[PDB]
């Protein structure tokens, strides 16, 4: 019967390994360049738009960054189409929060949720995984700015900074070698794309082939603000620090 | 009986690759030219009609959709799996938007719900992906002229300009050379028409090409007066004799 | 691949024939059935030292009158044993009476052919089932996961089992006390477990008709273990 | 290669091979044959006496529909019973909902239909066996025969199982010596001495002759099975003709 | 309305001695004032030494009985013919009771 | 839950030494109309078994077929079916009552009073009753409705008991269920002149007698009647 | 649904699906339980190939269950979340229905019974995943401290480890871990757990976590600057 | 090599199992024909009786779908039935929740909508059937629409289906070069039919007897087959000139 | 081969080998013999002990008053089986107050197990079963294979070496079927019959189980010292 095609997704290796994670894991690996930098004074977003072209339709364009709510944006690396079905859940699970405890959803719980779903493609249902990895940054009032990360196998862990995508191994010891505990959002918004410019399998960093977004205390007083860049935006602070 | 194919039928390659998306690609490269140009007025969609065989009537056979008022569709791929898509977007228009809101949805929106239904069937139980690339062009009020691509993937991409299927590679650049931000509707028109007679090898005339464009709104085609506020569609599919005239000046 | 509930050319389910081998990796247990009561014994074989082996429950007592012992998956043996005590108690619901051995052992192998693609394979456990009614005495019960059981006079099952019954078919008549019994299961648990036999790593314990099912002590069993030495150093 | 390991697969010829390994199964059965008469039909049936110890008469093969329709099938029976079965729920649906009893040709399809739901999935097995079926209904005879594939026709005359061949040929001859058509009482003695001379094909062991039939005139359009004298009497004719 | 319920009349008597007990009954089935039946068994053997009776509304009553001894049929094919006491009879009854305590069998029963 | 629309009236029947016999009169009352003047509610089943209904018709016609649908499927891969393992009117009736405490149970009922008549495989004779509650009773003479209170004390004036029954031969039985007839027509405000009778005897089977009228009526005596006082 | 059998039986009578998922809980960070008189301590390894790690939010190896007990684990970090969720849910409809909070072997027995589940139910794969479970009961000074693995069998221990590198950490605690005298003070025992875990950790700085749990639902997870003074006094004593 | 036994993608983008199915359309080996009149749509099909045993009158692969559209069908008559039974089903339900026949484009749509859905999910096999639907429509005309296998389906001005269906595609080609209309310019269907046979016997070569055709015609609100002394009178009037 | 995979594969011969691979389970198990007058109906069964400490297993099994069976094969297979007989038996007396006829007993086993060859997922019964029973048309003998192939016998035997007893039985044909109205030779003839399949070992006490309806006979088992009388 039906057996006999069933390629077996949720099942381990000799070793112990998930084939499909790991497979998925793989694929990730070619995906553009996703950075998070974690400062005392806000978060920055910055990633990387795979081989675009000058007909593209950029201001009306968003592959890498998205909203889930006013405190909490994520940066993609991966099949889009499969993070925008996690990114649509974990807005509607973000409201559901809301409307339950008139609060807005911490950080981790939003996190926590959107992992475990990842899991259960792995463990039951006998489907392929999501071949997505997210960088998620937000505020909340208990743990301040957060910074974390999830992949396909649904285990996701917290960082002060953090690369997704290609060249990670690079870009981390970087990030490693040139991140203080002190340090600020514009310092952070300039060490992101330093790395990104060193990282890159393009010739140049361009405005035209970035995402980038900050979430700010930078809000008049005590609240918080998101800003996605806009494409001018991005060739202005592409000069600001000297990069073009 | 019962669908006992309750696991994913695309799954990852050791390398990282999702093949029978890779392959739903290969379809699409087989697939008959069709492109999009965005105007600064409008919105402008193209493709050649293939005739199977001349006893058939080519007429009979759309390509080019309507999927709202103001939002249509061309494709390169599949011509069924086409068919079948238009009426999941037609229908989803109304279910997940029209019924809720009273209003068609902007073409992003109607695009991500299209999307979604192409990504379902590259990781739901028992199922292939979709054969097809679609172009989908259209207007709403608050996002002016759109035009984006969707690919088997469910990965969907804003274009000012773009070709899919047989000679995509060639007629890109063909549109790089002509597009810019200036265009009048009737210049991107003439456009479309020149890139689209380097792909098509036989008869190029009305009734071998299939064009249509999202432009003004069409009181005539309304087909009722006395609401101001309704305008009409603005979705017009060009007539045979209509594209004639423009290859005159060609 | 192929079926879960496949026949062999042999005529034999595979899954079946599979879980048979993964019960002869588990532990030794003894059983043997007396006019005076039945006795069950087991091999604990704790895998370390800091292991604190009082945790280890190869012997459960299923109702007052039925207990039994188990060897091979025994994690497997858990939902079984459930389904054995919801068995037993429910029919002392319906019927006002304890139930009798043999109808809850059928209860319990009514369990084992419920696989295929129900559970998705076979118990990779074997169990023995002692216990009394007033209808045929004093019995013990061997319950497989082809859904088979025997009824024995006296049963070995796991790792040590077809050298254990030999000796059981040796020694077991139908005049053996209770006393008898309990030195007896020691004595073939010393000779095929691979360390030395004491209180801490085998366990003893019975049902009769008088004071049901009970586990012994550790203080009870080393006892039992002093005077098996003794006599077998009398001769 | 691999096409004919899984039922509904079309191999590279546009061909179904599990459904031909059914016919497979089929013509290894014993011999069964229809005639359609003037104003009825006759079925007949071959059963092997595989041992002294079969009771005579007892093992009964033919199953009715309904109460006009007859049905016999060579090759597995357990098979067949399940078709028969289905085709006794189609019968008792229709003539709930539609008050008169079902059209043999509306019954036909029925039973075609469910057969080629068959050999739509992998996930179930084709039938191993061929049916032939009829009787009589408000426009006169029918006979049908219905294959693995869920293909069926209108037959004057039908055979299948091991002495098809020889069945057939002798169904030929009838159909071209009386092109005016055949009696009923003529049909039944023609079906025992067709499957006397299909017996050649299985002669190893010898068989127990079963017959039923349906006829207007006969039997009120009701499907009945030929017994004692009757049955004697073609029995008789039968042995007469091979010697 | 449908009245799903009905009397059918009858009395029924159970008296129990020191190594015997008598189920007796009287034969008259009746619907308001008249007579279906003078008579029509309302006490049966229900097997294994037992006897049974329910009384009031009598398809409620048959069905009961009907289902006790279908009780006792399956109890000796479960437990190897062993013999259904009267104690175990009598709990296994309050359980087909019980069983439609919220559309009950309009009967008083006696064993 | 429902209400009968168009009803039959009595179904009277008893036991004589040699077999049973049962009667139904022909028509379909609706409330205080005599609205259908032909219908039969004696429905033979085989040669042994007459069913006799009274109550709801459209519930009777699905009774009908319920039947008629029960001699289709006992004949099913059955040699013996029109022998040994015919239907008795035992099998026949337990099956009606199931049918009918199903219903019943299920606050979905079938609006009928039923009489099972006929003769088993042993020459034993068979009378039961069933009705809408699924409430069963036998006896010497059984009747539905307004014959429970008219005809079942003339017909046990007949047979008392069950040592009656033998001293009772088919002449005197039909003559008194005739008679019952007779006295329900004039008294039975929903009732016909016209009636079906049925003899299922165990010597010469069964005997359908149709389009059968009340004969021998006085009314002469209502010529003398003036007033009311 | 999605039935496919993929836990079965192999001709040699193995698993091998329940025993890849503890291929899995092998490659796990070491985790480590020893309990002394009055008190259990769970060690855990954190391994130091991530740095630039926010140590306030991620996810920590020691999980409360209830207010007196705690779970440690070794193997896939997702897996473990979904048992942590379960047991924290159960031990609340204990407390709930029997009006007492759960027992650590009762816990214990819970967790053990889900995973066993998940080896002969249709269409999904054991979890990859053994813990460890210690508290004390309800009124009870007797430190407790059990572990599972992914077939479900479980059991008590007086000091265990699971992880990479386990088999020697068992080796250094079968040693110096007396059973006629355990550690008899939180200081002793806490000091045991770390010089087990310095056996196999690498650096004694962010490495290494301690949680101490004591009776009557009193739980403290030690701070880097406290663990570190245990790492100093441990090798100055070693210099000899 | 899995992927040549469900509907899933070849390397090469390719759906093996369609391309099987449109090859067991040829098992029959019957080649049938579809032209449009004036008032009327006309399709023919060859009748092959290869057994002296069987009943000619039940050899058929031409269905009555509704009142109005006809259906001939090319493959094996057990698929072809199935799509028969569907075919009926679905014109019976249009008819009920939309008020009006079920227009002969529209079936066609339907019956390729589920033929597609056959070629993406893997459970459900192909069915190995072309199926031609013939009509008047109301709106439209005389109407002839083809479906296949693969889902896909297209009006047609005429059309040929079966083994030879070049031959009679090509004969067809060239007389519509000629005449440069979409039909044929006649009044009555028994001249609209004597055309399709005429047609076919030149493109195939062979000559036919009443018993080696089949015909279906259909006219404004109703479509209808001939006996076989109706095509007899058809062959007469073909020879007479 | 590569068709042996599961039930719901024809070999290109077609055979069904998960089935046939049912029928060798059969011949495995322990011999049964069954045969009957035109009073009685008479089934005889050697049990098989696992060894000198175990029991004999249980090969006969009631399903009524006037039907049971003997198994050869998948014990657990036989109590699904005779279960649903009891269910049918049951369905069939509290419905219609009729005894079930032995020959619409066989017809509702040849369909149970015909469902299992056909579908996916599922597999054949792995036992052989005969049924004896004295109904309205007298006494009968069946035989049940899982193929669902059902017959109707005089006399037949069932598992290892029972071809023996077949032609024993074959033979005697003439004279067993006119043993009317003496159960206890029938017996003699069925225990006579069962000698003609031993080898090494013989019928002992605890060894020999038979089965007897009738007549005036219910369906009753003799096992232990009831059988001591025929030995
Ligand atoms: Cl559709
Ligand atoms: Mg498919």
């Amino acid at each position: 019967g039906s057996r006999r095609y069933d390629s077996r997704t949720t099942i381990f290796s000799p070793e112990g390994r998930l084939y499909q994670v790991e497979y998925a894991l793989e694929s990730i690996s070619h995906a553009g360049t996703a950075i998070g930098i974690m400062a005392s004074d806000g978060i920055v977003l910055a990633a990387e738009r795979k081989v675009t072209s000058t007909l593209l339709e950029q201001d009306t364009s968003t592959e890498k960054l998205y909203k889930l709510n006013d405190k909490i944006a994520v940066a993609v690396a991966g099949l889009t189409a499969d993070a925008e079905i996690l990114i649509n859940t974990a807005r509607i699970h973000a409201q559901n929060y809301l409307k339950t405890y008139n609060e807005d959803i911490p950080v981790e719980i939003l996190v926590r949720r959107l992992s475990d779903i990842k899991q259960g493609y792995t463990q039951h249902g006998g489907l392929r995984p999501f071949g997505v990895s997210f960088i998620y940054a937000g505020y909340d009032d208990r743990y301040g700015y957060q910074l974390y990360t999830s992949n396909p196998s649904g285990n996701y862990t917290g960082w002060k900074a953090i690369s997704v995508g290609a060249n990670t191994s690079a870009a981390q010891t970087l990030l490693q070698m040139d991140y203080k505990d002190d340090m600020k959002v514009d310092d952070a918004i300039e060490l992101a794309l330093k790395t990104l410019s060193k990282t890159t399998d393009s010739s140049a960093l361009t405005y035209d082939r970035l995402e980038f977004a900050t979430i700010r205390k930078g809000a008049n007083d005590g609240e918080v603000y998101q800003k996605i860049f806009k494409p001018q935006e991005i060739k202005d602070i592409l000069v600001k620090t000297g990069i073009t | 009986m019962t669908d006992r194919y309750s696991f994913s039928l695309t799954t990852f390659s050791p390398s990282g690759k999702l093949g029978q998306i890779d392959y739903a690609l290969t379809a699409v490269k087989q697939g008959v030219t069709s492109l999009g140009i965005k105007a600064t007025n409008g919105v402008v969609i193209a493709t050649e009609k293939k005739s199977s065989s001349p006893l058939a009537m080519s007429e009979t056979l759309s390509k080019v959709s309507l999927l709202t008022p103001d939002i249509g569709a061309v494709y390169s791929g599949m011509g069924p799996d086409y068919r079948v898509l238009v009426d999941k977007s037609r229908k989803v228009a109304h279910t997940s938007y029209k019924r809720i809101y009273g209003e068609y949805p902007p073409t992003k929106l109607l695009v991500s719900e299209v999307a979604k239904i192409m990504q379902e069937a590259t990781q739901s139980g028992g199922v292939r992906p979709f054969g097809v690339s679609l172009l989908i062009a259209g207007h709403d009020e608050f996002n002016g002229f759109s035009l984006y691509q969707v690919d088997p993937s469910g990965s969907y991409f804003p274009w000012k300009a773009t070709a899919i299927g047989k000679g995509s590679v060639a007629a890109k650049t063909f549109l790089e050379k002509r597009w810019n931000d200036e265009l009048e509707l009737e210049d991107a028109i003439h456009i479309a028409l020149l890139t689209l007679k380097e792909s098509v090898e036989g008869e190029f005339n009305g009734d071998t090409i299939e064009l249509a464009i999202i432009g003004d709104e069409n009181p005539d085609l309304l087909g009722y007066t006395g609401i101001p506020t309704d305008k009409g569609p603005r979705f017009r599919k060009l007539t045979s004799q209509e594209i004639n005239d423009r290859l005159e000046a060609l | 691949d192929r079926g879960v509930s496949t026949f062999s050319p042999e005529g034999r389910l595979f899954q079946v024939e599979y879980s048979l081998e993964a019960i002869k990796l588990g532990s030794t247990a003894i059983g043997i059935a007396t006019k005076e009561g039945v006795v069950l014994g087991v091999e604990k074989r704790a895998t370390s030292p800091l292991l604190e082996s009082d945790s280890i429950e190869k012997i459960v007592e299923i109702d007052r009158h039925i207990g039994c012992a188990m060897s091979g998956l025994t994690a497997d043996a858990r939902s079984m044993i459930e389904h054995a005590r919801t068995a037993a108690v429910t029919h002392n619901l319906y019927y006002d009476e304890d139930i009798n051995v043999e109808s809850l052992t059928q209860s319990v192998c009514d369990l084992a052919l419920r696989f295929g693609e129900l559970m998705s394979r076979p118990f990779g456990v074997a169990l023995l089932i002692a216990g009394h009614d007033a209808d045929d005495g004093y019995q013990l019960f061997h319950a497989e996961p082809s859904g088979t059981f025997y009824r024995y006079n006296a049963k070995a099952i796991g790792s040590g089992s077809e050298g254990a019954q030999a000796e059981l078919l040796n020694e077991w008549h139908s005049s053996l006390t209770l006393k008898e019994a309990e030195l007896l299961v020691l004595k073939i648990l010393k000779q095929v477990m691979e360390e030395k036999l004491d209180e801490n790593n085998a366990q003893l314990s019975c049902i009769t008709k008088q004071d049901g099912f009970k586990i012994y002590d550790n203080e009870k069993t080393a006892e039992l273990i002093k005077e098996l030495k003794e006599k077998e150093a009398a001769e | 290669t691999g096409y004919d390991l899984s039922n509904s697969v079309f191999s590279p010829d546009g061909r179904n091979f599990q459904v031909e390994y059914a016919v497979k199964a089929v013509e290894n059965g014993t011999t069964s044959i229809g005639i359609k008469c003037n104003d009825g039909v006759v079925f007949a049936v071959e059963k092997l006496i595989t041992s002294k110890l079969l009771v005579p008469q007892k093992n009964v093969k033919i199953q009715v529909v309904d109460r006009h329709i007859g049905c016999v099938y060579s090759g597995l029976i357990p098979d067949g019973r399940h078709l028969v079965n289905r085709g006794r729920e189609e019968a008792a649906s229709f003539k709930k909902l539609y008050k008169t009893p079902i059209p043999i040709p509306a019954f036909a399809d029925r039973l075609g239909q469910y057969v080629q739901a068959h050999t739509l999935y992998n996930s179930v097995r084709p039938f191993g066996v061929s049916t032939i079926f009829g009787g009589v209904d408000k426009n006169g005879a029918h006979l049908y025969m219905l294959e693995p594939s869920g293909s069926y026709w209108g037959y004057k005359g039908a055979a299948t199982g091991k002495g098809r061949q020889s069945a057939k040929a002798e169904l030929e001859k009838l159909v071209d010596h009386h092109p005016e058509g055949l009696s009923a009482r003529e049909a039944v003695k023609q079906a025992a001495k067709i499957i006397y001379l299909a017996h050649e094909d299985n002669k190893e062991k010898d068989f127990e002759l079963e017959i039923s039939w349906c006829s207007l005139s006969e039997t009120n359009g009701l499907h009945k099975f030929v017994k004692g004298d009757l049955l004697q009497e073609a029995i008789d004719f039968a042995q007469k003709e091979i010697n | 309305q449908f009245n799903p319920y009905g009397d059918n009349g009858g009395t029924i008597l159970g008296i129990a001695g020191e190594d015997f007990a008598v189920l007796a009954g009287d034969t008259r089935n009746i619907t308001d004032y008249s007579i279906n039946s003078r008579y029509e068994p309302k006490v049966f053997d229900c097997g294994d030494n037992i006897v049974m009776s329910a009384n009031g509304f009598a398809a409620d009553g048959d069905a009961l009985v009907k289902r006790f001894k279908n009780s006792v049929k399956w109890y000796h094919f479960d437990h190897n013919d062993k013999k259904l006491s009267i104690n175990s009879a009598a709990r296994n009854i309050q359980h087909l009771l019980y069983g439609k305590r919220f559309f009950p069998y309009y009967v008083h029963t006696i064993i | 839950t429902q209400q009968p629309i168009v009803t039959g009236t009595s179904v009277i029947s008893m036991k004589y030494d040699n077999g049973v016999i049962i009667a139904a009169d022909n028509l379909g009352s609706y409330g205080s109309l005599l609205r259908f003047n032909g219908v039969e509610r004696l429905i033979p089943v085989g040669d042994n078994t007459v069913v006799g209904i009274s109550g709801d018709i459209s519930d009777m016609q699905h009774i009908e077929r319920l039947l008629k649908d029960l001699v289709t499927e006992n004949a099913y891969d059955n040699p013996l079916a029109d022998a040994e393992e015919a239907l008795e009117p035992s099998y026949i009736f337990e099956y009606l009552a199931t049918v009918m405490y199903q219903r019943r149970s299920k606050m979905n009922p079938l609006w009928n009073a039923i009489i099972v008549a006929g003769v088993q495989s042993n020459g034993d004779q068979f009378l039961r009753y069933v009705n809408l509650l699924g409430v069963t009773y036998s006896s010497p003479t059984l009747a539905t409705g307004f014959g429970a209170h008219m005809a079942n004390p003339l017909l046990r004036k007949v047979v008392d008991r069950e040592s009656d029954i033998p001293k009772t031969t088919v002449q005197v039985a039909e003559e008194a269920i005739v008679n019952a007839m007779r006295v329900l027509y004039y008294r039975d405000a929903r009732s016909s002149r016209n009636f079906s009778l049925a003899i299922i005897d165990k010597n010469t089977g069964l005997t359908f007698k149709k389009n059968l009228q009340v004969e021998n009526m006085k009314w002469d005596f209502a010529k003398d009647i003036k007033g009311y006082g | 649904g999605y039935d496919r059998a993929l836990s079965i039986f192999s001709p040699d009578g193995h698993i091998f699906q329940v025993e890849y998922a503890l291929e899995a809980v092998k490659r796990g960070t070491c985790a480590v339980g020893v309990k002394g008189k009055n008190c259990v301590v769970l060690g855990c390894e954190r391994r130091s190939t991530l740095k630039l790690q926010d140590t306030r939010i991620t996810p920590s190896k020691v999980s409360k269950i209830d207010s007196h007990v705690v779970l440690s684990f070794s193997g896939l970090n997702a897996d473990s979340r979904i048992l942590i969720e379960k047991a924290r849910v159960e031990a609340q409809s204990h407390r709930l229905t029997l009006e007492d909070p759960v027992t650590v072997e009762y816990l214990t027995r819970y967790v053990a019974g889900v995973q066993q589940r998940y080896t002969q139910s249709g269409g999904v794969r054991p979890f990859g995943v053994s813990t460890l479970i210690a508290g004390f009961d309800p009124r009870d000074d007797e430190p407790k401290l059990y572990q599972t693995e992914p077939s479900g069998i479980y059991s008590s221990w007086s000091a265990q480890t699971i992880g990479r590198n386990s088999k020697t950490v068992r080796e250094f605690l079968e040693k110096n871990y007396d059973r006629k005298e355990p550690p008899a003070t939180v200081e002793e025992c806490v000091k045991l757990t770390v010089r087990s875990l310095l056996e196999v950790v690498q650096t004694g700085a962010k490495n290494i976590e301690i949680t101490v749990v004591k009776p009557d639902s009193d739980i403290v997870a030690l701070s880097s600057e406290e663990i570190n003074q245990y790492v100093t006094q441990i090798e100055q004593e070693k210099q000899e | 090599g899995y992927d040549r036994h469900i509907t899933i993608f070849s390397p090469e983008g390719r759906l093996y199992q369609v391309e099987y199915a449109f090859k067991a359309t040829n098992q029959t080996n019957i080649n049938s024909l579809a032209v449009r009149g004036k008032d009327c749509t006309v399709v023919i099909s060859q009748k092959k009786v290869p057994d002296k045993l069987l009943d000619p009158t039940t050899v058929s692969y031409i269905f009555c779908i509704s009142r109005t559209i006809g259906m001939v069908v090319n493959g094996p008559i057990p698929d072809a039935r199935n799509a028969a039974l569907r075919a009926k089903a679905e014109a019976a339900e249009f008819r009920y929740k939309y008020g009006y026949d079920m227009p002969c484009d529209v079936l066609a749509k339907r019956m390729a909508n589920l033929s597609q859905i056959y070629t993406q999910r893997a459970y459900m096999r192909p069915l190995g059937v072309i199926l031609t639907f013939v009509s008047v429509d109301e709106e439209l005309g005389p109407s002839i629409y083809k479906t296949d296998p693969a889902g896909y389906y297209v009006g047609y001005k005429a059309t040929a289906t079966g083994p030879k269906q070049q031959e009679i595609t090509t004969n067809l080609e060239n007389h519509f070069k000629k005449s440069k209309i979409d039909h044929i310019n006649e009044e009555s269907w028994e001249k609209v039919v004597e055309f399709a046979i005429t047609h076919m016997i030149d493109a195939l070569g062979t000559e036919f007897s009443k018993n080696d055709l089949e015909v279906g015609v259909a006219t404004k609100d109703k479509f209808f087959t001939l006996s076989a002394e109706n095509i007899e009178e058809r062959l007469v009037a073909i020879a007479e000139q | 081969n590569n068709y042996d995979g599961d039930t719901v594969t024809f070999s290109p011969t077609g055979r069904l080998f998960q089935v046939e691979y049912a029928l060798e389970a059969i011949k495995q198990g322990s011999v049964t013999v069954g045969l009957r007058s035109n009073t009685h109906a008479v089934l005889v069964a050697l049990k098989r002990n696992a060894d000198e400490l175990s029991s004999y297993q249980k090969k006969i099994i009631k399903c009524d008053e006037h039907m049971g069976l003997s198994l050869a094969g998948l014990a657990p297979d036989a109590r699904v089986l005779s279960n649903y007989l009891r269910q049918q038996c049951n369905y069939s007396s509290l419905v219609f107050n009729r005894k079930l006829a032995v020959e619409r007993a066989g017809h509702l086993l040849c369909d149970k197990a015909q469902k299992n060859t056909q579908s996916y997922g599922g597999r054949p019964y792995g036992v052989g079963l005969l049924i004896i029973g004295y109904d309205k048309s007298g006494a009968h003998l069946l035989e049940f294979q899982p193929s669902g192939n059902v017959t109707e016998l005089y006399g037949t035997a069932i598992g290892a070496r029972s071809q023996g007893a077949k032609t024993y039985l074959e033979r005697t044909l003439d004279t067993f079927i006119k043993i009317d109205g003496n159960p206890d030779e029938l017996i003699k003839a069925g225990v006579e019959a069962i000698s003609q399949s031993l080898r090494d070992e013989s019928l002992t006490v605890d060894n020999l189980s038979i089965a007897i309806v009738g007549k005036d006979t219910p369906f009753t088992i003799y096992d232990g010292e009831a059988v001591a009388k025929y030995i």
